[PDB]
DNA sequence: CCTGGAGAATCCCGGTGCCGAGGCCGCTCAATTGGTCGTAGACAGCTCTAGCACCGCTTAAACGCACGTACGCGCTGTCCCCCGCGTTTTAACCGCCAAGGGGATTACTCCCTAGTCTCCAGGCACGTGTCAGATATATACATCCTGTGCA
DNA sequence: ACAGGATGTATATATCTGACACGTGCCTGGAGACTAGGGAGTAATCCCCTTGGCGGTTAAAACGCGGGGGACAGCGCGTACGTGCGTTTAAGCGGTGCTAGAGCTGTCTACGACCAATTGAGCGGCCTCGGCACCGGGATTCTCCAGGG
């Protein structure tokens, strides 16, 4: 797998934008979100697989994401 | 031939996903993207569908309020259009 | 054991046969090498007898080396005047003023060493501890001995880490609240000789040890002057509204945390508290004399004193009572003087004297409790008014006393107001406590 | 049969018949609400944990909860829960 | 002979399980021992709590002309109430959305 | 009579010690109307950790607010000190 | 005639010296009476330790030191020096206060 | 008889207390039982931390020119250290002062 | 004479001595070492408590103590702390 | 510079299918009841430390004031960059099927941990002296700022 | 663009002091040695759920183009803030006096843990039906020229 952080298209950024609440939006965004999208994944994906290690599975759970999200500070109501 | 203004569609856009609570990502380019960060922490995971759906969630999450922040930060700059000083303004003061 | 008249040196010396035995004694106390307390209550003096001991350690043995005295702000120049009248011979430098000021002094008089004597306070003395350590001293005379009448108190620390051959302790209320006090005075005499703290187990053992090493007289039976005191304590019982007050106080926003010192000045003026005054200052008329049991009786008490001498006294311990009182003292168009820690210090000593005046017709003389201090010779007071008791009756021996001058040849008259049913009562039981304790264990 | 998941869900749809009698909830609403259950509790009982801890005692009480309560919650939530609290204890004294 | 077990949630009229939250107590390591009346206070808070926030969220489905609780309701009720939206900041709904604001500057002139 | 208000103990708190505070921040110019602003901001945060301590206070049956329930309320808040305890 | 310096330069020279130092920087008295007041308001009859105050002060000193450098980083956004109370707030409510 | 008593903190080769570790683990309400491993593993991580941030504000303390450590050697030493500052992101250290920087833009010129 | 208190005073001295010879330090200093001591130690215990009770075990162990290390700690921390742990248990093993 | 049409967009409204929400049933495991015991904690008594209130003196800090100067804040002009829209391409989405990996469960065994007792040595409170840090004092240096010639 | 002066600041030295490092006595908790029991390791089995392929449909993304609005720089002004000075004030340090209240001991009791028997409350599984989603058609509303006001 290779050169998939451009799956994340100029039009789900911009769709994410107005969610947010802007109108205009500079041509540079659209890296920039892609950068702070990955550190953000990396970090909550790196304690899932710290869990999912820990229970000596091969499966990442639902579960085990939504304990990464507590210790991270940022619950997730809906999936356990 | 009728045209609309510059903003009249990204208003009514606004309106439209502020309304609406769908994921406003593509589900299989966010899946490979999830499997190939995970590719580097251990080889060959198996992912339940539930996880991948929660982690896009987090991630709509983090960026709408990100966003919002930015466009904050837009506004006290007296300004329209959103930056990259700008998010990195919001980030510096949230405490990345 | 020594000269029986006045020594040859002191210039105008009218001092007294107990004045030149207590020089005696204090003689042979340095040669015996025994440091001593003078323990003479006021009217005996004690400066005097300092000065002629200096006079007497320089113009005999030669020894005119480094001596120290310790005095109040409020008595400095009053020292210094002393040294000039008396004994001119000394070469006395008085120490004060902010960094500068003590700099050059220093730099120019100090350590050049031309000085023979050098009189301070205790707060220069802190200041300056470090440059003063340095001086080798063969003479420290602290007075108010009552200081440094607590261990581990800074005062008594640094002086304790000065090097002094000699020692002498000035003060005319040795005893004030119990026996630890005493042995801190003792152990500052004499460290290596009290080290341990310890009718027939107490007051006996200590008249008979102090013996050797205090001497007090009694104005009374020494001087037969100053005729005797006649002390009234009237009780006045508090208003309604005043009553009203207390229990309204005392049963219960406002902070009360406490209870005592709250419930205490209420007797006194309930209006000093801060948001329960009155309405705002509309105008100053009778609304203070009216509102407060004590200030009524005063006020009726002060037309009798005016028909007649109507320079009689006042005394009271909280400052706001005091500028209650001379806000009343300018409605009612009368005249006071202030003394106050807040007033300039040098400017208001000499104000002191400047309004000693033969006549006034002013009628009023405001003092608070503790801000009375060594001289003020108000010989022109009749009685004195007790607005409240304090906890120490040595404070209020004190603030009684310094009316009390030689410069008084009538007999004085203490007057107090009580309030039944308040905490003055009590008050007055410890007090009679503590002056009881002093009495047994040092008159007899 | 499968194992068994206990949730709070019966005793959630019975406090909705009470405060809307003609209402229903969805599955993906449940949830969410079991799971704000759970983080309640846990708040709580972390809080009164670390009380009991700091006053070098043993037993979990009424106090504990309640002051746990009174930090956790803001304002008007905190009185009248205090109050509810206090009142289900009444009853349970007498009741029992 | 043994009276019918009366469970102390209808001893104490509540709608919550006292004695599964005593347990949860017990088993979840929070202290040694646990009183008697600290599953009930505990009970008695959670069902205030669940029943102030489905009293929000049924007062906003009314309002969308619909008769089923959904996460967006859910939302629309923490968001709308400050001390709720306190208690749940950090916290994110699935399917919720965000609420309806636009900056007053964007709007045309 | 003798007798009025001292003062309010928010305006204990004075422009140059908030000049100071904002040294150290690192500012070089300050609006006229930022001292208002500071004082309501540390009014709003004493008050919170001030409650918190004595809710603390309270639960152990103590009338003293002792540093270490002052280090419990910050580390409530997300603030731990380091230092008194 | 008389020396003077242009104004920032004394500005600055402030920055540096409290950047180097460590004391505190509000009156303790000051603050002790603003503590006492605010306690007022939630119980009544309350004492304090010494080190209770001082722990309460270094917090406060730590809070308003950092709300003063996300202020400044916004001022310096908005590209103006001086910092405003809508700086202030824009700090505050991204950080989510 | 019985043999000369070794502590475990010298059987692991540590200068941290495994034994008062075991017992606040075991008195600190996380678990039912703990293990024999898990104090010397907690102890030597402990010790390490401890190693890391004390070099740290000894290198700062003789940058200063100062024999001891005070706390503002050890906020020195606990920032301009990235993964101490993630560690420490939200700690004040009593008395230790702020780095000192200014922004680039505020520098006259 | 004064009740006792716990502290980790002495063995923050011996590491110092060991990693700096000839340097001392304060009473604040020292307390501050103590708070952070103590700190590390409930954030650690915790996130291995939690740990536990995720995979329903009663026992802590050193997979749970390693495991929470990875999740406190930022990378070469984490790294050096864990071959720090191993060797320390390792040399317990080998004759005790 | 305000109206008035066009023209998209949105809302409203009726009808059709579907599938998840709500009810019902059997079963079993967790909560209730009853009885016993041993310890946590409530309560009273006593000690002595630390907090509260006040005064006196010094001096650093705060406060009020005057002057000029950068600096914030409108205004204007240029132009470039982003938005709105039509067109083409690409890949997501959906349904279906097949296959195996791995999660989940159960039974069995044994090894590790808790619980006790004994005793002894590490660690803590207390006391003490000396050295590192604080302070003062006079160089030496560095930095700012304005003024004068001649660039 | 430099000279010189006037601030401020870093450096080197001498004194003094109070806090730190060390020592000593004592005691309470940790280690050494044993027991027993249940929690976790291990193996085996089942089945479900994840992955992987495959084809068709269609929405969504990529691409290009034209134009208008907003960003950005420049300029001017007039005002509010920095700087320095002289006056006032109250903070900080030292003392005093007092007492509440925190902290420790002793004692007993009532409350929670524990165990056994019992039973009904809740959970999985199942069926069914009304609320919701979608759809198309018509009515209302917002936006943008263009034009005669
Ligand atoms: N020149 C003098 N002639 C006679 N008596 C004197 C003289 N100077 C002082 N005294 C005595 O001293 C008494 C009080 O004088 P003064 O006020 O100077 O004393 P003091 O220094 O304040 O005393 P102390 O501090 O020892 O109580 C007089 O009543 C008198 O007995």
């Amino acid at each position: 797998l290779r050169d998939n952080i451009q799956g994340i298209t100029k039009p789900a950024i911009r769709r994410l934008a107005r969610r947010g609440g802007v109108k205009r939006i500079s041509g540079l965004i659209y890296e920039e979100t892609r950068g702070v999208l990955k550190v953000f994944l990396e970090n909550v994906i790196r304690d899932a697989v710290t869990y999912t290690e820990h229970a000596k599975r091969k499966t990442v759970t639902a579960m085990d994401v939504v304990y990464a999200l507590k210790r991270q500070g940022r619950t997730l109501y809906g999936f356990g | 031939p009728h045209r609309y203004r510059p903003g009249t569609v990204a208003l009514r856009e606004i309106r439209r996903y502020q309304k609406s609570t769908e994921l406003l990502i593509r589900k299989l380019p966010f899946q490979r993207l999830v499997r190939e960060i995970a590719q580097d922490f251990k080889t060959d995971l198996r992912f339940q569908s539930s996880a991948v759906m929660a982690l896009q969630e987090a991630s709509e999450a983090y960026l709408v309020g990100l966003f919002e922040d930015t466009n904050l930060c837009a506004i006290h700059a007296k300004r329209v259009t959103i930056m990259p000083k700008d998010i990195q303004l919001a980030r510096r003061i949230r405490g990345e | 054991t020594r000269f029986e008249d006045s020594p040859s040196y002191v210039k105008w010396g009218k001092l007294r046969d107990y004045q030149v035995r207590g020089l005696n004694w204090l003689i042979s106390l340095y040669e015996n090498g025994i440091n001593g307390i003078l323990a003479d209550e006021m009217g005996l003096g004690k400066t005097l007898q300092t000065i002629s001991l200096l006079g007497y350690m320089k113009h005999y043995r030669n020894i005119p080396g480094p001596h120290m005295v310790l005095v109040p702000k409020s008595t400095l120049h009053n020292w210094m005047s002393e040294f000039k009248r008396w004994v001119p011979t000394l070469r006395s430098v008085c120490l004060i003023g902010d960094k500068e000021q003590r700099a050059a002094f220093v730099r120019d008089v100090l350590l050049p060493g031309e000085w023979d004597v050098c009189v301070t306070s205790y707060e220069m003395l802190i200041k300056e501890k470090s440059v003063f350590k340095k001086f080798n001293w063969r003479y420290l005379v602290i007075d108010e001995a009552h200081r440094i009448k607590n261990e581990k108190s800074k005062l008594s620390e640094i002086v304790r880490e000065f090097k002094t051959t000699n020692r002498l302790l000035l003060t005319g209320t040795p005893l004030q609240n119990n026996l630890h006090e005493l042995w801190s005075l003792l152990n500052f005499l004499l460290p290596d000789v009290f080290n341990s703290a310890d009718d027939q187990k107490l007051v006996e053992r200590l008249h008979m040890v102090l013996r050797p090493f205090l001497l007090r007289r009694i104005k009374a039976d020494v001087e037969k002057s100053l005729p005797p005191k006649k002390e009234v304590k009237i009780y006045v019982g508090l208003s309604k509204m005043q009553r009203e007050w207390y229990t309204r106080i005392l049963m219960k926003k406002m902070r009360l945390l406490n209870i005592l010192m709250q419930l205490r000045k209420c007797c006194n003026h309930p209006y000093l508290f801060d948001g329960a005054e009155p309405g705002p200052p509309y105008t100053t008329d009778m609304h203070l004399v009216t509102n407060s049991g004590k200030m009524v009786v005063l006020d009726k008490l002060l037309p009798k004193l005016k028909e007649q001498g109507s320079r009689v006294l006042i005394f009271s311990q909280m400052t706001r009572v005091l500028d209650i009182l001379e806000d009343y003292c300018m409605w009612r168009n009368y005249e006071y003087c202030r003394l106050d820690g807040q007033t300039p210090h040098d400017e208001r000593q000499d104000s002191i004297n400047a309004y000693n005046e033969p006549n006034s017709t002013k009628f009023v003389f405001m003092l608070s409790t503790r801000a009375g201090g060594l001289g003020i010779n108000l010989a022109t007071a009749d009685v004195v008014i007790l607005y409240d008791s304090d906890w120490n009756p040595q404070v209020d021996l004190q603030a009684m006393d310094r009316a009390h001058r030689i410069g008084q040849t009538k007999t004085v008259r203490v007057f107090r107001f009580i309030t039944d049913n308040t905490v003055e009562e009590r008050i007055v039981e410890r007090a009679e406590m503590k002056l009881r304790l002093d009495s047994i264990v040092i008159q007899q | 049969r499968k194992t068994r998941k206990e949730s709070y869900a019966i005793y959630v749809y019975k406090v909705l018949k009470q405060v809307h009698p003609d209402t229903g909830i969805s599955s993906k609403a449940m949830s969410i609400m079991n799971s704000f259950v759970n983080d309640v509790f846990e708040r709580i009982a972390g809080e009164a944990s670390r009380l009991a801890h700091y006053n070098k005692r043993s037993t979990i009480t009424s106090r504990e909860i309640q002051t746990a309560v009174r930090l956790l919650l803001p304002g008007e939530l905190a009185k009248h829960a205090v109050s509810e609290g206090t009142k289900a204890v009444t009853k349970y004294t007498s009741a029992k | 002979t043994r009276a019918k077990a009366k469970t102390r949630s209808s001893r104490a009229g509540l709608q919550f399980p006292v004695g599964r939250v005593h347990r949860l107590l017990r088993k979840g390591n929070y202290a040694e021992r646990v009183g008697a009346g600290a599953p009930v206070y505990l009970a008695a808070v959670l069902e205030y709590l669940t029943a102030e926030i489905l009293e929000l969220a049924g007062n906003a489905a009314r309002d969308n002309k619909k008769t089923r609780i959904i996460p967006r309701h859910l939302q629309l009720a923490v968001r709308n109430d400050e001390e709720l939206n306190k208690l749940l900041g950090r916290v994110t709904i699935a399917q919720g959305g965000v609420l309806p604001n636009i900056q007053s500057v964007l709007l045309p002139k």
